[PDB]
């Protein structure tokens, strides 16, 4: 469970009061300096400096002021400390000692990359040390991308700015559907304004009724008007208002730093389009604008230092590939288990070997040394720009059994175009958990840094000087050379092969067959994955054929541009394809969507500098709220080294140019590092105390005032528009889970708080891995959009996730709301031993009394129907009862599915007879009146809807194979949502089969 | 001569079935089922090839069979058996090798003793045991494997900052030799042995700390040598594990197989 850092010293949670400092003078001297814990650097200074007086060659020092402290950090880091206002505590020394050296390099770049490390979780100079070309030009490389956003969001100043940091959260379209627009009175939305009063903070609400699609400007004019009703204004003085008002304010949300900074409808923010939908009232402030900016502090962009300061072609070389195997190291093999070792090597492109794998010959364990060199079935100038070398030890144990030992990847031209030659060494990574086949051709490219790992040695060929892929002039040419070496039945199958899902069978006549027409095929853009591929990867002639095909492609739209960024199309050009796809049809919504996926792919790179990377970065430097969870997806797995490097490099550079918000990051960085601490402590330390023990620990630590200066007063990471302010430390509690979570809650500070909700609670875990709910909940918020788009109004609950490093992370809280286990029990026995099943009809009628029954019945039938689709269509059916939950408004929702997945290692989804009592309203053999007649229509429109869009969901989840997630390591594992949606079968036989699995889910019908 | 009896075909498998079932064969190796489609009288053939599992389909029209538009045989086993003869070569100069190595179904059959229903009831029970214990262990290992793995890098770096710290120590005594030499030398001609008593009293202090903090280092990097040799002994445990678990596994796997000669799963729901 390592830390950054797990204490103010090394093995220790909290500085004594006071504690002795050992401070080394520039003169030999050393000086012990009793000093509080809370002790500022400028107080301890000039308290040694006043008590080096009574040591030896004080006559030597300088003053005071011509020197600063540096020391060692618990990250092994010799930091000097600049920013002298920083106190003793917050160093993060390992050892309490300071070296008084005389500052040198410019100060603030100092005290600004300290701030970076601290956000990114490493110190920012280990990236100075490294050696690597490709890192070092990286660095430098995409300071231009900073460049170009900060100067982008700097231009119209202040405004521009504001839409950096608080930009419109709307919907991808001011389109809305008619099940929405039918809640509107003839058309129009009521929606009241709030003011307040300076006296007392007192405040006014002024209630308008407008056309939905009213931009904020006409808002206010419509608000102005109302107001100056009776003031016999000429129809220009009220111009003149208007104009002021419009010109002077804005409007907000109430209680949430959301704002209407642009002209869109207004029932395209996302805030009153869920309004419309839930039927609720929107609540808006109204703010000036001077005050607004008042909150936007200037901030700058510096260059940092690091910042300034004969070959033949490929396809000339006539010489079949061969690579040399030399020895291995660090081998843990038990020599009287395992009878022979073996280096299996594969060349790839993608997940496709361009030949036939080779092995070395097998050698005994205890000397691990071959010096053979392989041949490979494939001439060099057919190799494409993305070949990957793959290999792996592996051990052989009466049937054979061959299993792989360490794994490694390596590519066959570097970031400059280069063959690699000359001998090469890279120190292998272990076999993930559950991976049997010899090779590991989706993991990441490149040697592992940790020490004392199988270290395996090769050599490759050297032609006389550097060897570079050729330019694309002369593979336009020899495609012009080798292609000079309508019909309609075929254009009905072409078109019946692009409606076939991303994982589809594609057998050899059919991709030969689009290989032939594949100049037809741009007439049928969404086919490009499919034609892709179909081209024979290892001949040269076919790949230049190709890059002259998608050099002219026409766009297609993202959710399917996104498929061709997984790990099966990795040559720069149908992926740079794929990102010009993004960058002119992916709005910010859904941008911010499928941000995950986005991220997750960045690992499938195959070099720091791409086009995705620089596409990504620029969108999260130009719109602060994907900044924020761009940032917090990559710190998220900073731990795992396999990219602690490019995430750490992409970090710091976002971090050196998203402006004042690293100040808030690092709020919430030193927020959630209190509590993982704590929990840690609650975990290692008192895991054996009793669960008040552990009570009165927390409640003690809480209330330490420097707790609760750093826990109160910052924004939530779930959502950065939600302020947390002080703590309601009455209601913080550790949870009955075993890793015991911490139940927390906060005020929210906003003025007009109570409107929106007046307390704000998260579930802080450590110890679970959160990111399998992360992605679940996302797949359920995208399959709501679709039903919602589609006029299914079927509410589903996608609360708030997000994993914040290795096994730790938020969750939102759901109020008013229980688990079908704690509603049974709320009720009493009616078998032998049994509960009631009418319990939950009875608790919900007893919730919403009157008229409002109807809508509790109908808001958990509709919520009802889409988690059964949903659960089903994903494997997460059989729920037990404490796993799922409904409000006391009637909607119902899943939860915990981690722990699902990990309790795994018989039903189609959870359609219990308590659930179909309510859904009946109360009715003898429920299953067959007209509500349920109703309801299971609601079914089957869901799960036919969820197949219509079936591509996109495979695409998301393929995305996801190189997160390291064990339940997402191949695309078999995505197989079993293709048996659910029943794509190698017709409509009508998908609709039946799931017809057959819901008359099985309500056990008998 | 029945298709249905033949050595290649397997009826309803998956394709994740087969593709688990061509992993690293040689070139040539081929099987066939009925397509995915999951309609009546249609097939598909895939055999290796370069590395790849190559699929086909069997088009079929007028009960003549083939894989191209021009349809000739009369059943898939004259099909197939043609291309065991000579190569496909025929069919697309772009893969030339012939159907070398077929994959049956009722091959690999390894129970030997007489089969007594005992075979399963009992044989089974004890295999299906004998791989849950051992997978419970490899699992058991891979934790404290990532525990030892984590503690391990918190020491190399714990000891890396060991080693910037005794860099500035050994620096500050390098520097109190360099501005007191020839104050020790001035103090001694002026016979001020107290002010030298001074020095040399702050001196002794700070190479005392240096030792209390090197003697801090080396107890430090004799946990980690020895947490080191237990971490590569549990890694060199589990590679010696994994070969057994993948045996174990596959054997209580195909002790299924006389579960199918009842076909209908009676005989395991017993011990459900
Ligand atoms: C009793 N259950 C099973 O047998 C089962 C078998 N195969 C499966 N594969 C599968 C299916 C659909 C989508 C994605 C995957 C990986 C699943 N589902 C998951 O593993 C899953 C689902 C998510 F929504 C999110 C995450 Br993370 C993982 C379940």
């Amino acid at each position: 469970p390592p830390r950054p850092s797990s204490g103010e010293l090394w093995g220790i949670h909290l500085m004594p009061p006071r504690i002795l400092v050992e401070c080394l003078l520039p003169n030999g001297m050393i000086v012990t300096l009793e000093c509080l814990r809370e002790a500022t650097l400028i107080t301890i200074k000039h308290e040694l400096f006043k008590e080096a007086r009574k040591y030896p060659l004080h006559q030597l020092l300088q003053d005071e002021s011509s020197y600063i402290f540096v020391s060692v950090t618990q990250e092994a880091e010799r930091e000097e400390f600049f920013d002298e206002t920083r106190r003793l505590c917050d160093l993060r020394l390992f050892q309490p000692f300071l070296k008084v050296i005389e500052p040198v390099g410019n100060r603030e770049e100092k005290i600004l990359n300290r701030e970076i490390g601290f956000a990114i979780g490493m110190p920012v100079c280990e990236f100075d040390m490294v050696k690597d070309p490709e890192v070092q030009d990286f660095r430098r490389n995409i300071l231009n991308v900073c460049k170009e956003a900060v100067d982008l969001r700097d231009l119209n100043s202040p405004h521009s700015r504001a839409m950096y940091v608080y930009p419109p959260n709307v919907e991808s379209s001011p389109e809305l559907p008619k099940h929405i627009y039918n809640k509107l009175d003839k058309g129009q939305i009521i929606v009241v304004i709030w003011v307040i009063v300076s006296p007392n903070n007192d405040k006014q609400k002024y209630t308008l009724k407008i056309n939905h699609d009213c931009v904020p400007e006409q808002v206010i004019a419509e608000a102005i008007r109302k107001k100056t009703r009776s003031m016999l204004l000429s129809s220009e003085q009220l111009k003149l208002c208007v104009l002021e008002y419009q010109g002077k304010y804005i409007l907000k949300v109430c209680g949430c730093d959301e704002y209407f900074l642009e002209k869109y409808p207004l029932s395209q923010y996302k805030y009153i389009r869920s309004c419309i939908m839930l039927g609720r009232m929107p609540n808006l402030m109204l703010m000036a604008k001077e005050s607004l900016y008042s909150q936007l502090p200037m901030d700058c962009f510096t260059m940092p230092s690091y910042s300034r300061r004969s070959t033949k072609s490929l396809w000339v070389i006539n010489s079949a590939l061969r690579i040399k195997i030399l020895c291995a190291t660090y081998v843990n093999v038990n020599i009287r288990d395992i009878d022979k070792i073996y280096v299996r090597t594969g060349i790839y492109h993608g997940g496709e070997p361009l030949c036939d794998n080779v092995n070395t010959q097998r050698v005994p364990c205890s000397n691990p040394r071959w010096n053979e060199w392989l041949n490979y079935d494939i001439y060099i100038p057919d190799l494409p720009r993305a070949a990957r070398l793959c290999l792996s030890i592996c051990s052989v144990k009466a049937k054979e059994e061959h299993c792989p030992l360490a794994w490694g990847n390596i590519n066959l031209f570097d970031y400059t175009d280069t063959l690699v030659s000359g001998k090469m060494a890279l120190n292998l990574w272990p076999v993930p958990h559950g991976l049997e086949d010899l090779l590991n051709p989706i993991g990441v490219t490149g040697s592992n840094p940790n020490k004392e790992t199988p270290c395996l040695e090769l050599e490759f060929d050297w032609f006389s000087s550097v060897v570079k892929f050729p330019d694309m002039s002369v593979i336009e040419e020899h495609a012009n050379w080798s292609v000079s070496r309508l019909r309609e039945n075929d254009k009905e199958q072409l078109k019946a092969i692009s409606t076939r899902d991303p994982l589809s069978e594609i057998t050899e006549q059919e991709k030969d067959f689009l290989w032939s027409h594949r100049h037809y095929c741009v007439t049928i853009p969404e086919i490009l994955p499919k034609l892709l591929l179909s081209v024979k990867w290892n001949s040269r002639d076919e790949v230049a054929q190709m890059y002259c095909l998608v050099k002219d492609w026409p766009p297609i739209k993202p959710e399917q541009a996104m498929e061709l960024l997984d790990c099966n199309y990795p040559d720069p050009m149908v992926r740079g394809f794929a990102v010009r796809c993004l960058e002119k049809y992916l709005t910010d919504d859904k941008l911010s969507q499928y941000l995950i996926q986005l991220v997750q792919v960045l690992k499938y790179e195959q070099y720091l500098d791409n086009l995705l990377v620089r596409f990504l970065l620029k969108k999260a430097l130009t719109n602060q709220r994907i900044g924020h969870f761009f940032f917090w997806h990559l710190k998220s797995e900073m731990h795992n080294k396999t990219v602690s490097q490019r995430f750490g490099l992409l970090l710091e550079s976002y971090c050196r140019a998203c402006g004042m918000y690293l100040k808030h990051l690092n709020r919430q960085v030193e927020a959630m590092e209190k509590l993982i601490n704590l929990t840690d402590i609650l975990k290692q330390e008192k895991k054996d105390e009793t669960q008040k023990v552990q009570m009165k620990f927390l409640v003690e630590q809480m209330r330490r005032p420097d707790f609760m200066d750093a826990l109160q007063g910052f924004l939530s990471p779930l959502n950065p528009a939600h302020q947390l302010g002080n703590l309601r430390l009455e209601e913080c509690r550790i949870m009955s889970s075993a890793k015991r979570p911490l139940w927390l809650n906060w005020e929210n500070p906003d003025i007009m708080s109570e409107l929106l909700f007046q307390n704000n609670e998260i579930i802080f875990k450590n110890g679970d891995d959160l990111r399998q709910d992360m992605l679940t909940l996302q797949i359920i918020r995208i399959m709501e959009n679709i039903w919602q788009n589609q006029g299914l109004d079927l509410r589903m609950l996608p609360y708030g996730c997000l994993s914040i490093g290795d096994c730790v992370g938020l969750i939102e809280v759901v109020r008013n709301s229980h688990t079908i286990m704690q509603i049974q029990c709320k009720g009493g026995l009616k078998g032998a031993l049994q509960f009631n099943s009418h319990t939950l009809h009875q608790w919900l009628k007893d919730k919403n009394k009157g008229e409002i029954y109807d809508a509790a019945i109908d808001l958990f039938t509709r919520s009802c129907a889409g988690y059964c689709v949903a659960t089903f269509i994903l494997g997460i059916g059989d729920r037990h009862n404490s796993n799922i939950m409904v409000k006391d408004d009637g909607q119902l929702f899943h939860i915990d599915f981690g722990h699902f997945l990990d309790h795994k290692k018989r039903v189609p989804f959870v359609l219990t007879q308590d659930f179909l009592i309510v859904i009946s309203k109360g009715a003898q053999e429920c299953t067959k009146t007209r509500e349920f007649e109703r309801f299971q229509e609601m079914c089957y429109k869901a799960y036919l809807a969820i197949r219509q869009h079936a591509n996109l969901f495979i695409n998301l989840f393929s995305m996801m194979l190189g997160s390291g997630m064990p339940e997402l390591q191949s695309f078999d594992d995505i197989a079993y949502i293709r048996k659910t949606l029943a794509l190698d079968k017709t409509e009508q036989e998908a609709l039946e089969y799931f017809m057959k699995q819901m008359n099985d889910a309500r056990h008998g019908g | 001569m029945s298709l249905q009896d033949a050595e290649w075909y397997w009826g309803d498998i998956s394709r994740e079935e087969v593709n688990e079932k061509l992993r690293d064969t040689a070139d040539g190796t081929f099987l066939v089922r009925d397509a995915s489609t999951k309609m009546h009288g249609d097939y598909t053939l895939t055999l290796r090839k370069g590395g790849n599992n190559k699929l086909i389909k069997i088009f079929h029209r007028d009960g003549k069979y083939g894989f191209s538009d021009p349809l000739t045989f009369s059943s898939v086993v004259e099909l197939i058996n043609h291309y065991r003869n000579e190569s496909l070569a025929q069919y697309n100069p772009k893969l030339d090798v012939k159907l070398l190595y077929p994959v049956s179904k009722y091959q690999q059959d390894q129970v030997v003793k007489e089969d007594n229903i005992e075979a399963v009831g009992k044989k089974l029970h004890e295999y299906n045991t004998q791989f849950q214990e051992k997978s419970r262990e490899y699992d058991r290992l891979y934790e404290e494997y990532t525990r030892t793995s984590q503690e391990i890098q918190m020491k190399r770096t714990a000891i890396e900052a060991f080693n910037e710290t005794i860099k500035i120590f050994e620096e500050q005594c390098q520097t109190q030799e360099r501005y007191s030499k020839e104050y020790i030398e001035k103090f001694k001609r002026e016979g001020n042995e107290k002010e030298i008593q001074r020095i040399m009293h702050n001196y002794d202090k700070l190479k005392s700390r240096i030792s209390e903090i090197i003697d801090s280092r080396r107890r430090l990097e004799e946990d980690l040598k020895k947490q080191a040799a237990e971490y590569r002994e549990i890694d060199k445990r589990m590679n010696s594990i994994k070969p057994d678990l993948i045996q174990l596994r596959k054997t209580r796997d195909q002790y299924l197989m006389w579960l199918t000669q009842k076909g209908v799963r009676q005989k395991k729901l017993n011990e459900w």
